[PDB]
C-alpha cells in the first residue's frame, strides 16, 4: 500500500514550501481512498471496453472519466 | 520541479501496478502503455486536487493539520465512500 | 403553510429572472418562450439549493452557525472570476 | 435586485428544520452570484441557437454552465 511518505508529497503537489500536515488516522483513510479510486477507474474502463465491442487504452479510461480534464 | 513529478509518479506506479495485477487475478488481461500512463497521471492529479482541498478545508477551520472532518467534508456527497474509507 | 412560501419564492425569483432576460436581451429584439423562462427559474432555484447546502456545511465545518464571506470564498475557491465580481 | 429573506429560504431548501443564517455582508454577494448565473444561462442559451429561445436552448448549454459557474475557472 502506497507509503505514507509518497502520499503526503503527492497530496502537497500544488502548494507550499513544506508538505501539508495530516493527522495519523487520516493517512490510511486516504491510502484506502486511493485503492478505491484506481480500482474504480480500471473496473469501469474494463466494463466500458465490453459494452462497446482484453486490451485497454487512452480511450477506455477517457470514456469513463467524467467531464474532468485537468489538462485541456 | 518537473523532476519531482517523475520521482513521485514512479512511487505511485508501484501501488498502481499492484492494483492492476490484483483485480486482474494476476495477469490475464492486457493494458496499453497509454492506459498505464493515463491512469498514473489521473491518480497523481486527483490526489493533488484532493490534497489542495483538504488543506483549504483545514485552514478554513483555522487548523494547521488535516483531520478526519476535512476528509469527510471532501467526501460529503459520497456517503458510501465516507464509510468505506473508514471501515 | 410551507407550500405557499415555496410558490411565492419561485414567483419572486421568476420576477428577477424576467428583469435579467429583458436587460441582457433587448439591444437585439430576441425571442424567448414561457417554457424557457420556467426552466431557467427551476434551474436557478436548484442551483441556489446546491450552493446553500455547501455554504451551510462550510460554516458548520468552522463551528459557526452563520454563513461567512469566507464560506462563499471557499465555495468559489476554484472560481477566481466569480470571487472578484461577487465582491462589489 | 431581489429580496434578502427569500434568498435564505431558497438557499436552505435542502436542509431540515430552522433556516440557515447569513451575514449581512454575504447577502449582496449571493445576490450578485444569482444575477451572473442567470446572465450566463441566457447568453450561453442565445449563443447555442445562434450557432447550431426554447427549452432546448437552455438544455444544450446547461452542463457546461454548471462546471464553469459555481465551480471552476
Amino acid at each position: 500500500m502506497l507509503s505514507k511518505e509518497a502520499l503526503i508529497k503527492i497530496l502537497s503537489q500544488n502548494e507550499g514550501g513544506n508538505d501539508m500536515k495530516i493527522a495519523d488516522e487520516v493517512v490510511p483513510m486516504i491510502q484506502k481512498y486511493l485503492d478505491i479510486f484506481i480500482d474504480e477507474a480500471v473496473l469501469r474502463s474494463l466494463q466500458s471496453h465490453k459494452d462497446i465491442n482484453l486490451e485497454l487504452s487512452h480511450q477506455d479510461l477517457e470514456r469513463i472519466v467524467g467531464l474532468l480534464l485537468m489538462d485541456m | 520541479d518537473d523532476e519531482d513529478r517523475a520521482q513521485l509518479k514512479a512511487r505511485l506506479w508501484i501501488r498502481v501496478e499492484e492494483r492492476l495485477q490484483q483485480v486482474l487475478s494476476s495477469e490475464d488481461i492486457k493494458y496499453t502503455p497509454r492506459f498505464i500512463n493515463s491512469l498514473l497521471e489521473l491518480a497523481y492529479l486527483q490526489l493533488g486536487e484532493m490534497g489542495s482541498d483538504l488543506q483549504a478545508f483545514a485552514r478554513h477551520a483555522g487548523r494547521g493539520v488535516v483531520n478526519k472532518s476535512d476528509l469527510m467534508l471532501y467526501l460529503r456527497k459520497q456517503p458510501d465512500l465516507q464509510e468505506r474509507v473508514t471501515q
